[PDB]
């Protein structure tokens, strides 16, 4: 285990805080909210995004050609 | 009122003679327990407003202590101060 006090070693730092009592919870909760969800989802759609529209065309193709192999199947049988 | 409350809490610093038997509850527990070098209280005053409290100086691994312990004390007062300390304030 380790305790506040043993943890590690801070030079020169000030921390400047106020009281939850003195602010408020939600500052400019969409004001400044929404701006910066677009700005994380842009910075990482490209990484995340392409593997699931690979899976997700695999899928709808992957049923269509599941019923085309059987209901399609006849088809000809012509004689 | 205050500075009577003050008193109750008092002062400390380690060269005090007398230590475990000291009636301020902080300054004896800081004594015995070795929770700091120096504390004392105080009550600034300007114009309509003013800082009331306490400053005490001591070791990295005894801020917690000293903290809980002076503020412990604080709300003794708030709501269990009893006649005598009072007297001695």
């Amino acid at each position: 285990g380790r305790q506040f006090g043993h943890l590690t070693r801070v030079r020169h730092v000030i921390t400047y805080s106020l009281s939850p009592f003195e602010q408020r919870a939600f500052p400019h909760y969409f004001s400044k909210g929404i701006p910066n969800v677009l700005r994380r989802t842009r910075a990482c759609i490209l990484r995340v995004a392409p593997p699931f529209v690979a899976f997700y065309l695999v899928y709808t193709w992957g049923t269509q050609e599941f019923e085309k192999s059987k209901r399609k199947n006849p088809a000809a049988y012509e004689n | 009122a205050l500075q009577v409350a003050n008193a109750i809490i008092g002062h400390y610093d380690c060269t005090y003679g007398g230590g475990a038997h000291l009636s301020s509850p902080l300054a004896s527990i800081a004594a015995t327990n070795k929770l700091c070098q120096s504390f004392q209280t105080f009550n600034i005053c300007y114009a309509d407003t003013g800082l009331l409290g306490a400053h005490f100086v001591c070791d990295h691994m005894s801020i917690d202590d000293m903290m809980f312990v002076l503020q412990g004390q604080w709300m003794r007062l708030c709501t269990s101060a009893t006649e005598s300390e009072v007297l001695r304030g």
